[PDB]
RNA sequence: AAACUCCAUAUAUAUAAUUUUAAUUAUAUAUAAUUUUAUAUUAUUUAUUAAUAUAAAGAAAGGAAUUAAGACAAAUCAUAAUGAUCCUUAUAAUAUGGGUAAUAGACGUGCUAUAAUAAAAUGAUAAUAAAAUUAUAUAAAAUAUAUUUAAUUAUAUUUAAUUAAUAAUAUAAAACAUUUUAAUUUUUAAUAUAUUUUUUUAUUAUAUAUUAAUAUGAAUUAUAAUCUGAAAUUCGAUUAUAUGAAA
């Protein structure tokens, strides 16, 4: 069954960069919660996938 | 002669593999369950806060689609949050591979059981 | 604006902040206890004042050492330095550091405030 | 915490007396550190070695 | 383009103006054309080789 | 000026609460909240009825930070082991006094709402503490009464009596006759220079017309006192009083108040502290045997030992210091026989309800739609969230952009 | 010279009566890679070949040390040592105090800061480390004072354990959650209002100045107390109250 299903991604190339271009002094965990409040608020303006 | 023995799951259908990320060390215990984890006693939710971490633990099982067939008790020391949730998610990828061998190489190709040399160097 | 004893304040400060800053010789500590004899709520702002609490504030802020006064001894014990001929009170004089600081570099600060009529 | 002081005070002066400890109830200096402080006389005194070598 | 908002959370500001973008209003899109123009100008130094 | 009448100036949380983001959402027709037939909305997500609404936003119960702003209006699931576990110890244990807890983000908050639902529909008067920190924080006036013996609060005591009546049936309050002849200072600012006082006779007023006094905020302490005790002696509506974030009162014992000697005043020197600690210990007795005192921990607040000693889960240790502590509290939970309820977490088949509901919401990304088996999502989300936790669960889906 | 090697990493064996517990460890020995294999493609000096991709196997991805020659007659006679030359009641030796800390300008290297992708509080069944140190010691818990219920911080009193995989220095910190935050009328308050209630809306009041220094910043300075030492004046460290510069 696993032969014909491709390995997932284990992260998405995107996201990944602009997280490390807000990204300063190793804050990881700020930077991603700063994209993905504001992911949040694209969706519920917009209410499509951000 | 060669000093490699089969690897096989112990009186209790238990997997028990190590693993180590930076200074981090962590003993997994995999048996076969419906996708309950513990770490150190805790809640996955409550030892690790990053959501980050708790999808590199989870990244094994989703190679093998079977994030909803093993219990997973986790054990892990040193190092920080990264360090630990990394070097559990080595050793779930090593335990499964008792429960169907034939899953090594997608194992292998994901890149989960390699382990990850990197460590703090001083400057020279 | 509330005018306390001369000095204006804008409406949003908070009273024990204000007290603190606008007030020689009234600090953090010294601003809470003046509140809590007044009967002022920690976080209460000058706008919310009435004038009869306005003239309890300065009530008591005129029981203390402030302003001139409290400068007034500051002033005091550094003239009395250079009158008994100390070290200390010649490096007053010459506007120079008076505690231990080196002079071959930096010290741009004790050439513009150190002197015997200290601000 | 709901201990009355007196009574956690008496316990501390019974234990000092038996454990030979200096109880000190008002928190006077005492100098009892300098009396109990180790002379490092001995081990200062033979730094450049012992003199008594054979020359 | 996000950091002329009002809002002092950076969050804020990048949503609104990612929420302008998806809409179709941005003031970037200039920038963008005049980098092509002048590309277009230039597309004869170009070297192939 | 820099800020337009319609731009979003606050930060990420005030925004998300306030920027009213749920006007775009898509309108869903779901069961609506009844216990009387639970059966028929076990394991299901359902709405609040548009009576329930009204109270239930007078009342405090829905709070910033719980997604809300997903859906048109805040939804439910109607739980076996959280909700209708709780719902019926209520109906029937003859205390109904108790006190959720649980992991932070399990849903304390949202069964409490539940049994303010419930209470709503079952002709009862809700009396809700939403966040106790606001008078605990020293940022609204306080003043002595000598009277009371209390410092008494003005300007929270004024919100708070408006969300008693704003919150509650009309019809309930105004079947509470009053019992007793009452007299305050007239600060109505239309005959107040003409009536000194406003009497309020025995049999003829109710406990809406008390709920309506306006009086000076010096006589202010002494309405709330009035209106307390109008509803606990009289027997005809059950008085359910709730208390959510109350480990914000266990482990804050001195306000920020200050005295005129700079002493912080101890929290049941307050009149807020001293009635609250009142009815939860027993000493403000209800003649209606439905009264109910439901109390709600926040994870949000330090833990200490004071709340653990009180329910039993732990010896007392005697040399634990004040701070971590308070064997007051301790003893007030203790008389009033609080018993605890653990909120569990979700299981899967609750997940897996809770996540059908949000592919229908639209608020699931292409991610986890698209070229993903169902069967996989749920796994995935089981484990991403602790295995349960409502809270992860939502961010996992939403809030996770990685 | 490279290397061989040692280190790291992976694995095996041995050792530990698994309470010196970290067996998820410790440290002796040995093994492993300078990776290997096939497959298609592209070039070639086309062959018993390279550059690529592809599948397969594997934990496999990083470092070290040392020198061969020669130049700057580059630094050091102040780490110590040698020749020459000079001093020998002094250019040698000891004590007290002072200086090496002076201050116009200039230069090098650092620290702190100039606010909202960032600072400040709080987080006790105590989120999460590593490497070191303790017989010329490391100092627990407790109590007392600053000081307030307590906590926190500082010091005193007292001196538990450990001379150590045992006890102590020492509950790592950031993180994360909540609260707060001048400039900012983007606020706060009084009424009324709401199916946003930790909140919305309405009407009033909430300042003036202002290219600017605040609830940023912490230099400077006053006073009191403490620590080490025989001794803190030139010339040390810490705390409290007050001061609050430049930027
Ligand atoms: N039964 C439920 N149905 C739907 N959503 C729920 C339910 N229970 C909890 N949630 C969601 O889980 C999140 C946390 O819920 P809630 O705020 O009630 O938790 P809590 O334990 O009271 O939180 P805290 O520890 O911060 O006080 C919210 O997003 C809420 O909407
Ligand atoms: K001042
Ligand atoms: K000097
Ligand atoms: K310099
Ligand atoms: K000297
Ligand atoms: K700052
Ligand atoms: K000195
Ligand atoms: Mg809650
Ligand atoms: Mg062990
Ligand atoms: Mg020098
Ligand atoms: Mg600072
Ligand atoms: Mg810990
Ligand atoms: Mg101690
Ligand atoms: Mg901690
Ligand atoms: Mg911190
Ligand atoms: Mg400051
Ligand atoms: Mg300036």
């Amino acid at each position: 069954a696993l032969k014909s299903v491709p390995i997932p991604p284990r992260k998405n190339a995107t996201l990944d960069h602009i997280t490390n271009m807000i990204m300063r002094h190793g804050k990881k965990e700020k930077a991603q919660t700063i994209l993905s409040r504001a992911l949040y608020l694209v969706y519920c303006q917009t209410r499509q996938d951000p | 002669s060669n000093n490699i023995k089969i690897k096989t799951l112990d009186e209790f259908g238990r997997s028990i593999a190590v693993g180590k990320r930076k200074s981090s060390t962590a003993k997994v215990f995999v048996v076969r369950g419906t996708g309950e984890i513990l770490v150190n006693g805790r809640q996955l939710n409550d030892y690790f806060l990053k959501m980050k971490d708790r999808e590199s633990i989870m990244y094994p099982l989703q190679v093998i689609e079977s994030v909803g067939k093993y219990n997973i008790f986790a054990t892990t020391s040193g190092g920080g949050p990264t360090g630990q949730a990394e070097s559990i998610m080595h050793a779930i990828a090593k335990a499964l591979v008792v429960f169907n061998p034939l899953l090594k190489s997608r194992l292998h190709k994901a890149g989960v059981l390699t382990r990850d040399y990197r460590h703090v160097e001083r400057k020279k | 604006v509330v005018h306390i004893l001369g000095k204006g304040f804008k409406g949003k400060e908070v009273i024990k902040i204000a007290l603190a800053s606008k007030f020689y010789g009234i600090g953090k500590t010294t601003a809470e206890k003046i509140c809590s004899k007044l009967g002022l709520y920690p976080w209460m702002r000058m706008h919310q004042l009435s004038e009869p609490q306005i003239m309890s504030i300065a009530s008591e802020l005129s029981t203390m050492t402030i302003e001139g006064d409290a400068r007034a001894i500051v002033k005091d014990n550094i003239a009395l330095k250079r009158k008994i001929g100390s070290y200390s009170g010649m490096r007053h004089t010459l506007h120079l550091p008076v505690r231990g600081q080196h002079t071959r570099n930096n010290a741009k600060t004790a050439r513009k405030l150190n002197k015997i009529d200290r601000r | 915490m709901n201990v009355p002081k007196a009574r956690l005070l008496k316990v501390a002066e019974l234990s000092a007396k038996i454990f030979d400890q200096n109880f000190n109830p008002s928190g006077i200096r005492t100098g009892s550190k300098i009396l109990n402080e180790r002379l490092k006389g001995p081990s200062v005194a033979s730094y450049y070695g012992n003199p008594d070598i054979l020359k | 383009s996000a950091n002329q908002r009002v809002s002092s959370d950076f969050a804020v500001r990048l949503g609104e103006e990612l929420t302008a973008i998806a809409k179709g209003t941005s003031s970037a899109f200039e920038k963008r054309d005049q980098i092509h123009k002048t590309a277009i100008a230039h597309r004869a130094y170009i070297q192939l080789k | 000026k820099r800020v337009t009448p319609g731009s979003l100036y606050k930060n990420w949380t005030n925004t998300t609460h306030t920027a009213q983001l749920q006007q775009t959402a898509v309108p869903l027709a779901l069961p609506i909240f009844n216990f009387d037939d639970i059966s028929k909305t076990l394991n299901k997500v359902v709405s609040y009825s548009n009576k329930q609404y009204k109270s239930l936003h007078h009342l405090g119960s829905f709070k910033k930070s719980q997604f809300n702003e997903l859906f048109q209006k805040p939804v439910c699931l109607v739980r076996e082991d959280a909700t209708n576990s709780f719902l019926k110890k209520l109906v029937s244990h003859p205390v109904k006094k108790f006190i959720i807890t649980g992991e932070p983000g399990v849903g304390k908050t949202v069964l409490l709402s539940q049994a303010h639902a419930y209470a709503v529909d079952s002709k009862q008067i809700i009396i809700n503490i939403s966040y106790p920190e606001l008078f605990l924080n020293g940022r609204n006036d306080f003043s002595y009464d000598d009277d009371l013996k209390l410092f008494i609060q003005p300007m929270y005591l004024k919100k708070l009596i408006r969300k008693i009546l704003k919150a509650n049936d009309p019809a309930l309050l105004k079947s509470i006759e009053l019992s007793k002849d009452y007299k305050f200072s007239n600060a109505n600012p239309k005959n107040a220079s003409v009536k000194p006082f406003v009497t309020l006779n025995k049999t003829k007023n109710t406990v809406l017309d008390l709920l309506s006094v306006m009086t000076h905020p010096h006589n202010r302490g002494k309405l709330m006192k009035a209106i307390i005790d109008e509803l606990s002696v009289q027997s005809k509506v059950p008085i359910m009083f709730t208390v959510d974030n109350f480990s914000k009162v266990l482990t804050t014992a001195y306000s920020a108040y200050r005295n005129t000697e700079n002493k912080q005043i101890y929290s049941l020197d307050l009149q807020m502290g001293k009635l609250m600690m009142d009815i939860i210990s027993g000493e403000t007795k209800f003649a209606n045997g439905e009264s109910s005192t439901i109390l709600a921990i926040s994870g949000v607040d330090r833990t200490n030992k004071t709340l653990p000693v009180a329910l039993g889960k732990i010896p007392v240790d005697p040399y634990v210091t004040r701070y971590h502590y308070e064997p007051k509290f301790v003893e007030l939970l203790q008389k009033g026989n609080v018993t605890e309820f653990e909120v569990p977490k979700l299981n899967k088949q609750e997940v897996n309800e809770l996540i059908d509901y949000y592919k229908q919401s639209n608020v699931l990304l292409d991610k986890d739609i698209t070229g993903k088996k169902w069967e996989n999502l749920i796994d995935e989300k089981y484990f991403l969230s602790g295995n349960g936790n409502p809270r992860e669960l939502l961010k996992s889906l939403v809030l996770s952009h990685r």
